[PDB]
């Protein structure tokens, strides 16, 4: 018997018959208040009644409906969420109806921490991840970078072993926006927890896919960070063809990312006793100067630090 | 001209979308057009650029907010110690004194937020949580009186931290709550300041935080997650407190953070391919002093003796030109509404960008009028370094509580 908080016929709890027996408990802000919020009447009314049911620990159907209003007013109130979860178990509430409710509230406030944590608790209680991937895909359809949605997605996949269709979903989102860093992160999450990157055919497929992405969008930092992240493991100098293959994009597909990657290749070669040591160092130091003075001046202090570092180590 | 963001060559820093448009490039281009309008305004109005921190407007906004807030703040009803912290720290950065009566009223309010089981809740009678516990301890250390120090029930605080400790080295944010890197930082910060660190409190914590560093070099909220500035600051600052920064690949971290400074805007983004935001002036730029201290402790000879490894000038220019609300207070970016959180972090990031320090070395970079100079901030705690020294010295005259 819900009376929505935004309903034109919503009535304050102090004007409700079924609540006459209970005295609302006002907030004790002290004699000289600080950071005192001048609450709206509706907010003050729900929270004075929530304080009364909490103080007396009333585990009733009316207290349960009241938490829905208190959550709607301030979905970050973790004390309310704790009491609602106490009521779900004490009252033996249908948890699938609670899932319908959490789905609606997450749709309204997809960035709230508490709503996603409550949904995880429900999925744990029910041991049912069947609706998860499709519900998350609907949130990601509205904000493809929602950090809580991606975190819940990884938790779901890892906990219930739902790996099988994830690389395909990743491929679809990358087609939509190749610049979506959360999606490149998901790609690494999937591969590292399934085949791994030690499988040479997997690594080759990944590097080729990434290189094709870089050719299409040369100034997309995500694909460059991904290529570096998957190769930096064993060391960039371990892949001798990579340098020549990138040096062949110098006229056409150049960017401060390509130049920066060249310096990362040179740093690793210098750490792994490469041939033409003095030639590599000067090539690296030239790129550092170009980056610091011309191509990436916002990072001048970083590029000068790298320059000095390379000199100090490899002179 | 003398301002980096207003130089003619700065136009070359605009987004290169490679004729491939996506939601990311479209959203970035909109922000860049808006910032370019702010940067060009001087040229269009035929006025000499003047970078002025509106101290008096910020102070009015802050002194008022400390006592009372509009119902727009209802969404922060479970975050009241955060509001004490944000305001008191913004007032400390602006060299504004706390009247002894206000200091006393804050102490008394934070006492009401304190749980009888340890830690602080987001308001009077609310259950304890690590985020208002961190904010309450930080606010009490900013006041730094004997009365403020005495509010903290150290024995119950330690018991509370132990109640959140997980077998994998992580911490819950609260009982029946969530685990993420913020919790390790909130626990390490309150425990080090109040001298309650026992030999086993942080066992496995450094190793759990190191598992949050990913392929990007930055740190995610939990292992597997995308690197993010807020979590990266939390992770590294907690490792600094624990003296375990070496558990991380510091060079991939240095490369990831420096890459987060926007070439055009001058401010920092929270994650790769997302938008600039004024609060990342603290979360992201605050990592550079932490990395400098970490690399120096390893005896790095190539470290600068005068500057942080980010463009101090371009960050100050973004903050001073784009993040000030005319009516007082600071904001995320132009077109956004002011708030106490952005006021706290924009000013914190401004202080970091102004003040360099490494052992014997001290070098200031103050963009605009010299009155813009802020009080320094501790890069680990984000409270005055004098408040850190004073609190640590005071709590060190107390024994670490027993079982
Ligand atoms: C990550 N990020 C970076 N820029 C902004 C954010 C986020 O909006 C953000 C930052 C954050 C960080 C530490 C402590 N509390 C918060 C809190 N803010 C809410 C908005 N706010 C605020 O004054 O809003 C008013 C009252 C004006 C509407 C400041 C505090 C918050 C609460 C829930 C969630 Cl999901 C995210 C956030
Ligand atoms: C001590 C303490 C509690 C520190 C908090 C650190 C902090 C700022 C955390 C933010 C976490 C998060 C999930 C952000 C995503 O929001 P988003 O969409 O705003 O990220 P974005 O700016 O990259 O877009
Ligand atoms: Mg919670
Ligand atoms: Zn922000």
């Amino acid at each position: 018997g819900f009376l929505s908080l935004d309903s034109p016929t919503y009535v304050l709890y102090r004007d409700r018959a079924e609540w006459a027996d209970i005295d609302p408990v006002p907030q004790n802000d002290g004699p000289s208040p600080v950071v005192q919020i001048i609450y709206s009447e509706k907010f003050r009314d729900v929270y004075d009644y929530f304080r009364a049911v909490l103080q007396r620990d009333e585990r009733s159907e009316r207290a349960f409906k009241l938490t829905r209003d208190a959550i709607e007013l301030n979905a970050a109130n973790y004390t309310v969420w704790h009491f609602r979860r106490v009521l779900l178990r004490s009252l033996q509430k249908d948890l699938q109806e609670e899932m319908n409710y959490i789905t609606a509230i997450i749709e309204e406030q997809p960035k709230n921490y508490q709503v996603w944590h409550h949904r995880r608790v429900l999925v744990e209680w029910l041991k049912d991840p069947s609706q998860e991937l499709e519900f998350i895909a609907d949130i990601l359809n509205q904000d493809a970078k929602n950090y809580h949605a991606w975190q819940h997605r990884q938790w779901v996949i890892q906990e219930f072993r739902l790996w099988d269709n994830e690389l395909q979903y990743v491929d679809q989102l990358l087609k939509e926006d190749v610049r979506n860093n959360s999606v490149w992160n998901q790609r690494h999450f999937v591969i590292s927890n399934t085949t791994g990157y030690s499988d040479r055919a997997v690594l080759e497929r990944e590097v080729q896919y990434t290189l094709e992405m870089i050719k299409l969008v040369p100034h997309n930092e995500s694909a460059w960070n991904y290529l570096k992240g998957i190769l930096q493991d064993r060391g960039l100098s371990r892949y001798p063809n990579l340098l020549n293959q990138l040096l062949d994009l110098q006229p056409s597909h150049s960017s401060p990312y390509l130049i920066a990657f060249l310096v990362d290749i040179y740093e690793d070669m210098l750490e792994n006793q490469c041939d033409n040591k003095e030639d590599i160092l000067n090539k690296a130091l030239e790129l550092c100067e170009i980056l610091a003075k011309e191509k990436d001046t916002i990072r001048k202090e970083y590029w000068r630090y790298i320059g000095r570092s390379l000199q100090s180590k490899h002179s | 001209e003398p301002l980096y963001s207003l130089r003619p060559e700065h136009a070359r820093e605009r987004l290169q979308d490679d004729s491939v448009e996506t939601v990311t490039s479209i959203e970035q281009a909109k922000v860049e057009e808006k910032i370019q309008e702010v940067f060009s305004s001087y040229k269009f109005n035929h006025l000499v650029p003047r970078l002025v921190l509106q101290r008096e407007k910020h102070f009015h906004y802050l002194k008022r907010g400390l006592r009372q807030l509009t119902d727009a703040y209802e969404c922060l009803d479970a975050s009241r110690p955060w509001l004490c912290y944000w305001i008191l720290h913004s007032l400390e950065l602006l060299d504004e004194p706390i009247p002894q009566i206000v200091a006393t009223d804050v102490c008394q309010f934070l006492e009401l937020c304190q749980s009888p089981d340890g830690g602080f809740g987001g308001g009077p009678g609310q259950y304890p949580h690590l985020a208002p516990t961190y904010a309450a301890v930080n606010a009490l250390c900013i006041i730094g009186t004997e009365e403020a120090y005495n509010v903290i029930n150290r024995e119950k605080l330690l018991q509370y931290l132990y109640s959140l400790k997980q077998p994998d080295g992580s911490f819950l944010m609260h009982v029946g709550g969530e685990v993420d890197v913020r919790s390790a930082y909130c626990a390490a910060s309150v425990a080090s300041l109040t001298n309650i660190i026992t030999p086993d409190l942080f066992e496995g914590t450094a190793e759990w935080i190191a598992r949050c560093q990913n392929w990007e070099g930055g740190i995610g909220g939990v292992p597997g997650m995308e690197a993010h500035g807020g979590y990266t600051f939390c992770g590294l600052a907690a490792l600094v407190i624990l003296k375990k920064e070496r558990s991380l690949n510091l060079k991939s971290l240095l490369q990831w953070v420096t890459s987060r400074q926007m070439r055009f805007e001058g401010g920092f983004q929270g994650r790769c391919n997302k938008l600039v935001d004024g609060c990342y002036s603290f979360w992201q730029a605050g990592l550079l002093p932490l990395l400098h201290r970490a690399l120096h402790a390893q005896g790095d000879p190539a470290l600068s003796m005068s500057h942080w490894m980010f463009h101090q000038q371009a960050l100050q220019e973004y903050i001073l030109m784009c993040c000030q609300c005319p009516a007082g207070g600071l904001l995320d970016k132009p077109g956004k509404s002011r708030d106490f959180y952005h006021t706290c972090y924009c000013l914190s990031g401004l202080s970091i960008a102004q003040h360099f320090g490494s052992g014997a070395m001290l070098h200031d970079v103050v963009m605009g009028v010299p009155e813009n100079v802020l009080q320094p901030t501790h890069p680990v705690y984000n409270i005055g370094p004098d408040k850190v020294i004073q609190a640590t010295t005071h709590f060190l005259q107390k024994p670490v509580p027993g079982f």
